[PDB]
């Protein structure tokens, strides 16, 4: 015992305190990334085989420095010894011992790994992904250990929620530089493994919170100079934490250190391609897939997503001013103009128009229509604005005064009220009581609603999981059909509706549909397939009854977007709205037995049926950018024939340019919308349906891979788990067979009925209890780490 | 316990050459991954110094696909014939995982020095 | 009885707005605060003191002849 | 048409992000302040700085669009004012 402790300390001469009684191991409960030929998954197990020794400091203080010793056979001892004395000089490598000790009466080899931390990054990842309000423990310990916060902070009410505690983002940000250091150190590990010829799979199980790597028990060696570290599961599982913890902030400072001031970029610099490649080289040097700084050069939709993810990460570095429309001066009839000619998307990069006309002669009706719609000229003519009422970037003010809008109290029908009271209603102790009213608002309503678009943050999504989710979701829209239509096939519900800021001043949408011919409409539609047209959406204060004093607003979008999204999603969506018996239920009436038919469809062959419902905290103002791009993409998938790739990409560019991050004029002033979605385009409800389906399926996958995988009984489900892991983190291409099988699995065991942001699911109880399908817990975890919102019990 | 590649990947002979139609008849040890959506080869092994083109007819036989290769990767292996110094090649676009599994299979199932 | 309270609060704020009290931003803000408080309240005693508080705003003006309007 | 020409002449190809056009060329600024405290930090005194430029005060109004003098905005006199205050300034040269 005493000699064992004296040997573990060895030449180090530390003050090892045996946090484990005698020469016995210490079984801990830690998360692992496992892939054998039997079981696969990222799940938390029980670890034997190690005895731990915390180091003591001078004044009997205990520091997070542990001497983990591993007991195993002789074969592994030799295997790790012969490959530890190959890469011993890499700073990313923890120092090993490789001794032998006379445990009991026989000789056993032990490998002493020295100076690790209590938790590896696997614990951090599993804690921040699979969160529980009442099972934090390890998250609290990590968060307090590294002087990010204090313990009395955890006594705060709803400390863990982003919405009503906007300080929790600051707390997580104090852990951020450690992850940057870990990546910056694992890059040299990869380089040394290359230089010395080692082949294997790096996992975030064997990397400490310092960044040191300490396990080689599954590795093989080859000729030096050609090593292939398989960084595929590692980066994929580590993605979300980088943007949740804001781990790249150091790049905003000069010389990459938080102490020094920020880098003062040139205001007129708009193309940051070189910096994007520089950061990608610095931090993800060994990521096999190619990277396109500008999403124009992508090969198809999947490469668009894969490049957009890294762009979303890197866009937190560059100044906020260099994002938006790109203006150029063009003379028409000798008159210099200021017209939009290109755009700088945070997620897509730089896109230049192809049909820009310089030194034109006359402006036809379509040219005047376009040059009067984009905010370029209105912005270049206005005066600079600075508003302290909100945090989101502001552009300018069109007028010389700021108009203030309010709401009216709503009128009272005393006749019906008296007739009701005379009928024994509205008395004391009644189960019926007035809970719906026409509330009023002050002169600050919309500006108090835009700080709800404040709640949206730059978000990365786990990219490989997201790609597979796109593939599986693509099947739920397989029975539908659509494609481009000419100007003669559009059908408009009501023509007496407003057009927008720079059009409402003169007429209504009837005037514009009936002034320009069909040929002009087709010309504009074809123009939008090789350019970008920024627009302005007006923000409007709704006037209706509600159960809570919230000033809900609506968005009146401009008319160019109306035509150029109608001519496309009209045929896409009229198929959806007229189809019965599908998961999407939009366009079906509840009357004439429709509601009963819906419910009978929901209960379609559910074995152990139970019902579950949820509601997202703020569906419209928190939806991360990537999921909206995904919705637009899976809606645009139905154009494999009618258009080429560049046309699809430009349509998506216009969609994200006038619905995602556009300029809203609220009270006579232009503000930039950080993200979210605008209710008032042609495709809000269906996009929200797509988002709901995506969240449900990703919750299902995250649930099924969180399971142990050894206690699982049915061989079919175990094979499903193994192949699902293989298809997520080990396949570069799509597998139609397995996605077919998996879609069949969910449709059999987990049935959904979806309308806009609201959902009803019938699910198998046994599978949920065994963790085979998603439950309320997994779904809440998914919302937490992919929407920056914590759902409570009052919404589910 | 993330194991590199359970189950081994076997080989089959194939044709390669330096350029255009230089694939003569049969010169390469193609290590191939059989998927029922079509046989998809991973690696090429040769005693020929510089082969950048490789050839394989499709299943129908009316077409014949060409594949491109990396710069040669040197190694030497011990066999009954003594030391044999060979070059392995990978098709461009090959992810790191396929390289990892093929090198694991080679370094486990083939003697090397 | 609180139903009558909420109904008369609604009508009172309606007449206050039609009296262009909204042209004083702070006054209208306070009146809106009081209205939103009354409709959301659950106890009757608090509603009475809030409604008399916001009615004092009406009675401080000189645009509504009370004595003629109180015809009984 | 004088200042904007200077900036656009300085671009590599002529393209400049739109958001800096009113940041460098606009000749007027208006600031909306929610309370006296934030007013102290930004628009204290008869002139202030922002966007690497010096701006001079000329006019202040409240939510009711009526004149209010710079002496009137004190800590004690503050609760007697509407507080989306509007202040306009001119680019000093
Ligand atoms: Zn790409
Ligand atoms: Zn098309």
């Amino acid at each position: 015992a005493q000699s064992f402790l004296n040997r573990v300390c060895g030449v180090s001469a530390a003050r090892l305190t045996p946090c484990g009684t005698g020469t016995s191991t210490d079984v801990v409960y830690r998360a692992f990334d496992i892939y054998n030929d039997k079981v696969a998954g990222f799940a938390k197990f029980l670890k034997t085989n190690c005895c731990r020794f915390q180091e003591k400091d001078e004044d009997d203080n205990l520091i997070d420095s542990y001497f983990v010793v591993k007991r195993h056979t002789f074969s592994n001892y030799q295997h790790e010894e012969t490959i530890y004395n190959l890469l011993k000089d890499c700073p990313a490598v923890a120092k090993h011992d490789f001794f032998k000790f006379r445990i009991d009466g026989d000789m056993v080899p032990h490998i002493s790994r020295q100076r690790l931390t209590k938790y590896t990054m696997a614990d951090l990842v599993y804690a921040l992904r699979h969160f529980d309000e009442g099972n934090c423990d390890t998250l609290k310990e990590i968060l307090v250990t590294y002087n990010c916060c204090d313990d009395d902070y955890f006594n705060k009410k709803d400390w863990y929620d982003f919405v009503e505690n906007p300080d929790i983002l600051r707390v997580y940000a104090n852990l951020g530089e450690r992850v940057r250091q870990a990546l910056l150190k694992t890059v040299q590990f990869c380089d040394a493994m290359r230089n010395a010829g080692i082949v294997g799979v790096l996992t975030l199980d064997n990397q400490d919170l310092n960044g040191n790597w300490y396990d080689f028990g599954d590795f093989i060696q080859t000729t030096p100079g050609s090593g292939v570290p398989v960084v595929d599961s590692y980066y994929s599982l580590l993605m979300p934490i980088l943007t949740l913890t804001r781990a790249l902030t150091a790049e905003s400072h000069v010389d990459t250190d938080l102490t020094k001031p920020y880098i003062k970029w040139d205001l007129l610099k708009y193309d940051f391609t070189e910096e994007r490649l520089k950061l990608f080289d610095r931090y993800f040097k060994y990521w096999d897939q190619t990277y396109h700084p500008n999403c124009v050069n992508c090969l198809d939709d999947r490469c668009i997503l894969h490049c957009a993810n890294f762009n979303v990460l890197f866009s937190t570095v560059f100044p906020p001013t260099s994002f938006g429309p790109l203006v150029r001066k063009i003379f028409v009839d000798g008159v210099p103009f200021v017209v939009s000619t290109g755009y700088h998307f945070r997620e897509l990069g730089v896109v230049h128009n192809q049909d820009v006309n310089l030194h034109s002669s006359r402006l036809s009706f379509k040219e005047l229509l376009v040059y009067a719609a984009d905010p370029a000229m209105h912005a270049a003519s206005g005066n600079l604005l600075l508003d302290k009422r909100t945090t989101c970037f502001s552009v300018a003010a069109l007028t010389n005064n700021v108009a203030f809008q309010t709401v009216k109290p709503g009128n009272f029908n005393k006749d019906f009220y008296d007739f009701a009271v005379s009928k024994g209603f509205f008395k004391e102790g009644s189960s019926v009581e007035l809970k719906h009213f026409f509330f009023a608002q002050d002169g600050n309503a919309a500006i108090s609603d835009y700080d709800y678009y404040r709640y949206n943050l730059p978000t990365m999504c786990d990219i490989r999981q997201l790609l597979f989710v796109v593939e599986v979701v693509d099947k739920y829209f397989d029975c539908y059909d659509g494609g481009c239509i000419n100007a003669n096939q559009v059908i408009v519900n009501n023509l007496d509706k407003s057009a927008g800021f720079p059009f409402n001043k003169w007429g209504k949408a009837r005037l514009y549909y009936d002034s320009m011919s069909y040929e002009d409409q087709d010309a504009l539609f074809a123009y939008t397939k090789r350019n970008v047209i920024p627009t302005i959406t007006q923000m409007n204060l709704k006037y209706a009854i509600s159960a809570k004093n919230r000033a809900r607003t609506v968005a009146g979008v401009s008319i160019c977007s109306t035509m150029t999204n109608r001519q496309f999603h009209q045929k896409l969506l009229k198929s959806i709205a007229a189809t019965r018996g599908a998961t999407v239920v939009i366009g079906t009436s509840k009357f004439y037995g429709g509601w009963h038919n819906m419910l009978k469809t929901v209960y379609s062959d559910v074995e152990n049926p139970h019902l579950m419902g949820w509601d997202y905290p703020k569906c419209d103002r928190a939806m991360p950018n990537m999921l909206r791009i995904m919705a637009s993409l899976v809606l645009a998938r139905k154009h494999t024939t009618c258009c080429s790739l560049s046309h699809r990409f430009y349509r998506l560019a216009n969609e994200c340019a006038q619905v995602l991050s556009e300029m809203v004029m609220c009270g006579g002033s232009l503000y930039v919308k950080p993200g979210g979605t605008s209710s008032g385009d042609a495709t809000t409800a269906y996009a929200n349906s797509v988002f709901n389906i995506c969240q449900a399926v990703t919750a299902n996958v995250n649930a099924l891979l969180s399971t142990d995988g050894n206690k699982i009984a049915d061989k079919y489900v175990r094979n499903l788990q193994h192949r699902l892991y293989e298809c997520l983190y080990r396949n570069r291409d799509v597998d139609t067979d397995f996605v077919n099988e998996f879609y069949a699995y969910l449709r059999k065991h987990f049935s959904m009925m979806i309308l806009s942001d609201d959902a009803v699911v019938c699910f198998n109880s046994t599978y949920a209890s065994q963790g085979l399908v998603a439950s309320i817990k997994n779904f809440k975890s998914v919302l937490y780490y992919q929407n920056n919102v914590f759902m409570s019990e009052a919404k589910c | 316990n993330n194991e590199l590649s359970p189950v081994a990947l076997r080989q089959m002979s194939c044709a390669a050459g330096t350029t255009q139609t230089a694939c003569t008849d049969d010169n390469a040890l193609a290590y191939y991954n059989t998927t029922k959506g079509g046989r998809f080869v991973l690696a090429l092994l040769s005693d020929l110094q510089d082969l950048k083109w490789a050839r394989f007819p499709k299943s129908d036989g009316t077409g014949t696909i060409y594949t491109e290769l990396e710069p040669p990767c040197r190694f030497v292996t011990d066999t009954p014939k003594g030391p044999k110094v060979k070059y392995l090649y990978f098709i461009k676009g090959l992810n790191n995982l396929n390289r990892g599994m093929v090198l694991g299979s080679l370094a486990a199932t083939v003697r090397l020095q | 009885k609180m139903s009558d309270v909420k109904c008369t609060s609604v009508v009172l704020l309606s007449v206050l707005q039609q009296l262009r009290v909204e042209s004083s931003s702070k006054l209208w803000a306070q009146c809106v605060q009081l209205h939103n408080d009354i409709l959301l309240a659950k106890d009757t005693t608090e509603a009475f003191e809030k409604m008399v508080s916001l009615l004092s705003v009406l009675l401080s003006m000189q645009g509504a002849v009370d004595i003629n309007k109180l015809c009984e | 048409n004088d200042a904007l020409n200077n900036i656009i002449n300085n671009a590599r190809d002529g393209c400049v992000p739109l958001n800096i056009i009113p940041l460098t060329t606009a000749a007027k600024l208006m600031v909306v302040i929610p309370d006296y405290n934030t007013y102290k930090n930004t628009c204290d005194g008869t002139t202030f700085t922002y966007a690497s430029a010096l701006w001079e005060i000329q006019q202040v109004v409240d939510a009711d669009s009526k004149i209010v003098q710079l002496s009137e905005i004190s800590m004690d006199n503050s609760p007697n004012l509407a507080w989306p205050l509007i202040v306009t300034a001119l680019r000093a040269n």
